[PDB]
RNA sequence: AUAAGCAGCUCAAGCAAUAAGAAAGCGAGAGCGUACCUUUUGCAUAAUGGGUCACCAAGUUAAUUUUAGAUGCGAGCGAAU
RNA sequence: GUAUGUCAAAAGGGAAACAGCCCAGAACAAGAGUUAAGGUUCCAAAAUUAUUAUUAAGUGAAAUAAAGAAAGUUUUUAUA
RNA sequence: CGAAAAUUUAACGGAUCUAAAUAAUAUACCGAAACCUUGUCCAUAUGUAACAUUAGUAAUAAUAUUAAUGUUAUUUGAUGGGGUAGCAGAACGUUGAGUGAAUCUUAGAUUUUUUUUUUAUAACUAAAUAUAGAUGAUAACUCAAGUGAGAAUGGU
């Protein structure tokens, strides 16, 4: 195009379906599990020693 | 620029999708009602979803200037679903620049010799940019008349069940489920 | 002719879309200012006589919104969308019979 | 004002004289009007010149 | 001040658990997705800020990690999170020239610019404990 | 109550006579609201440009301050802590921090009156010889 | 060396510094863009002129008559004794 | 000739390409900002978004070829 | 159906579409250098404060203020911003000249380059090459012009 902006437009992608559904009259928190490759680290709770407290059923358990 | 800082390998791999132009599409299809009249893709239809993976712009990585584009392989060409008289009222036209040698065909007439599979590619080929990536999308697209083809091994599985099988989607649902068990 | 205005001779549902929009726009601009004078007892005599001789979108038939009379047509009609300045000028009635 | 010095000077090629034209390629006579004729041919000159009067200086009593 | 949801009071000790965390701040209404270390580069010259000042981002429109995401209808309340910045000078562009000409007219009139643009560094992004709220 | 006029579209191809309507108005560009009382000389005016304009009643007129207020975002950020600065018109402003809250502006015709270590405060330091931190602390 | 660019502009992979530090340049690929001047109601025009580069090349001076601003003197001014 | 506007001397978006038409008057950047005309399956930014009918001719889909003919089809109004 | 023309499908822009056609409606989204927001540049104002120069007026042996000009900031959260013919204002550059019997230069003046920075038709930082003490260069202000060229089937 001519001009950067008009190429920034041309070259536009949405943000994720999740991130549209806006909350109103408070804040929320929604569960958004990516579709991507996690890294190394977020431990699986069987490398978690007993004592971690951050062990916890699945985010997905607790909504 | 945290969100693009990691590995993009995947995100550029070529996936190799497959489509039948003999199965009913409810979402590519324009009679949504009864459950029985919903019809396949038809000829555009198809290739405008077609159009669309070729050029990789179902990805939220997409770029116009790279190539980040998949495979499709489209079975079941020889049914190739079309509405009113186009099989023998459509003309291709071809002209190689000498006066007199306007070539003229019916789709029929062109789905003899090189099956409905060049049919598709005609269509696909015109919705696709016309630059120097036309030619390299449009050998992406593997159509065959029949179910026969090399890529059974290809087409993208998720658990050993080829995408678009009787039980891909809660196979895919499986594998989600044990990656939640971690912090 | 040789120079090429290619205006179509009907409009589209997106352009009679809009014209129904702007039509009901003009229609709450006189109704707002109507009501405005109403409460201190006054009136304009532009704003007396529109709300006579003009209809409002809701009383338009769909060819006086989308069509103009020209005596040099077929059929004495003729695209609204053809009117000079269409979009931002006000146009509602045509002579009767036509 | 330099004339025929660029563009942007506000006085640059035609030089203030716009294009063609007498008043362009050459000059208009001072008393030329076209070619209508002067209100002095049409109406004549009023009068004459007194060259024998004094030129006294006056001098006022304030 | 309005109490915080009892949902947002059993899921934020969770978010701020994970590894990492990012937010997307809003200065003078544009958003920027920033991560504790990135450096913005602002495309205005904040006026009244010298190297070495720390701001207080206080607007803040999505709080999230990798599976969470806190959402605040308008924007994410201020007691939640804490968000600082520094900045770090002002940098320029190279001058750019814009010719603005029309056929057949040899006049060229010129446009140079050259803009100055105010560069943070987001020093600390953390989620406070929301218990005794 | 007044009429807040907004010119939604222009009139680069109207007759001269709609550019005297809404420059009466004070419609100079796009999108410029201007107030006026609800009288029939300003209801005739907005009956020759309704094809422009917006009309709405409000019951108070706004004022210039006040108009564009309303369109101005949250700033996003607070100064909490500030530099040593000079200021050319008051002269030095020492360090500041407002989170534990200062604005002190020293101005002078000598270092000692700015309130900054001079070459005199860094030999004093250098002759206590004495000064040792606690046992404790170390 | 699969390609139909007034050769610029917008987005930009990659290559490019033996070495701590340091990337100008060239740029695949995507998009936008039909030279300039003159003359005309109107020119990418298949209307005018120019092979390229460097240099030479066009409102100046004189007398005369005016205006504006500044400034000296002032019912006098200037010139000259 | 008259009335009005644009171009001329006005770039930019739309009309495939476009001096004169529909929008809109370019000091310079930034923004999934807000809008006009115009549009939203793909080329190509945005709906394969909803509701009710008609067409089977690719008619048509951004430049209406006519009078006219006819067990093409739909609806309405009579009527057996 | 009527409906036939000569390079090629040949006025859906194209692919293609049974709607992605047509008619009567509804909503959302996209959409310009338009508008808004945050900054910047330029023009013209209105007050105030500070810095500098020049020229006055006072004070000072035990510094303050007045005026003009230049400049930055700030108040009204000031207003304004396409352009031909044409009119007007403000500046840069070039050649020579006065201050100049001045200033600077092997501790590198000057070097047609490259490079760097600065709102920038200009200058500046550094690098490289060579070697001048004046028949060298030069800030600032001012004076005078053989003073600014992609355009004349121009000239050499
Ligand atoms: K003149
Ligand atoms: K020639
Ligand atoms: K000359
Ligand atoms: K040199
Ligand atoms: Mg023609
Ligand atoms: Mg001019
Ligand atoms: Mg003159
Ligand atoms: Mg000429
Ligand atoms: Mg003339
Ligand atoms: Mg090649
Ligand atoms: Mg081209
Ligand atoms: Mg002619
Ligand atoms: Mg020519
Ligand atoms: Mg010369
Ligand atoms: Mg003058
Ligand atoms: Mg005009
Ligand atoms: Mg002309
Ligand atoms: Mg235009
Ligand atoms: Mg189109
Ligand atoms: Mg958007
Ligand atoms: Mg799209
Ligand atoms: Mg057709
Ligand atoms: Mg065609
Ligand atoms: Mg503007
Ligand atoms: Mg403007
Ligand atoms: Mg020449
Ligand atoms: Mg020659």
């Amino acid at each position: 195009q001519s001009t950067a902006n008009r190429t920034k437009r041309m070259l536009n992608i949405p943000p994720h379906e999740s991130f549209l559904n806006v909350p109103v009259e408070g804040d929320r928190i929604i569960f958004n599990p990516p579709s991507s490759e996690a890294s190394v680290y977020h431990t699986p709770f069987k490398f978690l020693p007993r004592s971690d407290p951050r062990r916890r059923a699945n985010i997905y358990k607790l909504f | 620029m945290s969100q693009t800082v990691g590995a993009t390998r995947l995100a550029y791999s070529r996936v190799w999708h497959h489509i039948s132009a003999v199965t009913p599409h409810p979402t590519l299809s324009t009679i949504k009602a009864p459950s029985e009249a919903i019809t396949p893709p038809s000829l555009g239809r198809l290739a405008s979803r077609i159009a669309t993976i070729l050029m990789g712009k179902h990805k939220p990585i997409w770029d116009p200037s790279t190539d980040c584009g998949d495979y499709v392989v489209v079975t079941n060409c020889a049914g190739l679903y079309t509405t009113g008289h186009k099989k023998w009222r459509k003309t291709y036209y071809r002209h190689n620049t000498r006066p007199g040698s306007l070539q003229a065909i019916t789709m029929d007439a062109l789905m003899e010799k090189h099956g409905g599979a060049e049919v598709l590619r005609k269509a696909v080929s015109g919705m696709l940019p016309k630059n120097r990536l036309r030619d390299k999308r449009l050998a992406r697209l593997k159509a065959f008349e029949g179910d026969a083809h090399p890529y059974k091994e290809n087409l993208v599985r998720f658990g050993g069940k080829v995408v678009g099988a009787p039980g891909w989607e809660e196979a895919v649902k499986a594998i989600r489920e044990a990656d939640m068990e971690r912090l | 002719g040789g120079l090429l205005w290619k205006i179509p001779w009907r409009m589209s549902k997106f352009q009679k879309l809009r014209q129904r929009r702007r039509l009901r726009a003009v229609d709450n601009v006189v109704a707002t200012i109507e009501n405005a004078l109403a409460k201190k007892g006054e009136t304009v005599k532009a704003v007396e006589r529109w709300r006579a001789e003009m209809p409002t979108e809701a009383e338009m038939l769909p060819k006086d919104k989308y069509t103009i009379f020209d005596r040099k047509e077929k059929r004495y009609r003729k695209g609204i969308h053809k009117l000079p300045k269409w979009t931002r000028v006000s146009q509602r009635v045509n002579p009767p019979g036509y | 004002i330099r004339k025929g010095r660029g563009p942007s000077s506000g006085y640059g090629k035609t030089a203030g004289r716009g294009t063609k034209g007498q008043k362009a390629h050459g000059h208009v006579k001072p008393w030329f009007q076209g070619g209508q004729t002067p209100l002095i041919v049409s109406h004549g000159r009023k009068g004459f010149v007194n060259q024998f009067a004094a030129d006294m200086s006056e001098l006022n009593l304030e | 001040q309005p109490p915080i949801s009892q949902q947002v009071k059993e899921l934020l000790p969770v978010l701020a658990a994970q590894p990492g965390h990012y937010t997307t701040i809003h200065i003078h209404g544009k958003p920027y997705l920033v991560t504790e270390g990135d450096t913005v580069k602002l495309p205005f010259k904040m006026p009244g800020v010298a190297p070495g000042d720390v701001l207080r981002l206080n607007r803040a429109s999505v709080i999230g990690s990798r599976d969470l995401t806190l959402q605040g209808a308008p924007y994410v309340d201020e007691r939640l999170f804490e968000c600082r910045a520094i900045v770090m000078g002002t940098e320029s562009e190279p001058m750019r020239v814009m010719i603005k000409k029309k056929r057949r007219c040899r006049k060229k009139k010129h446009v140079f610019s050259k803009h100055k643009y105010t560069v943070l560094r987001i020093n600390q992004l953390k989620i406070n404990d929301v218990s005794s709220l | 109550s007044f009429f807040r006029i907004t010119l939604h579209r222009s009139a680069i191809g109207l007759p001269k006579r709609t550019h005297g309507v809404l420059a009466a108005l004070g419609l100079r560009r796009r999108n410029q609201t201007v107030f006026h009382p609800v009288e029939p000389q300003f209801a005739g005016m907005l009956m020759k440009v309704k094809e422009l304009v917006r009309v709405e009643e409000v019951p108070h007129r706004l004022t210039k301050r006040e108009l564009k207020d309303e369109r101005k975002p949250d700033a996003g950020f607070v100064v909490e802590k500030q530099v040593r600065r000079f200021i050319p018109g008051v002269g030095v402003q020492d360090e500041v921090d407002f989170s534990k809250v200062g604005a002190v502006v020293r101005d002078g015709k000598r270092a000692g009156d700015l309130g900054v270590r001079t070459r005199s405060d860094w030999e004093v330091i250098g002759k206590m010889k004495s000064v040792l931190p606690k046992v404790k602390a170390l």
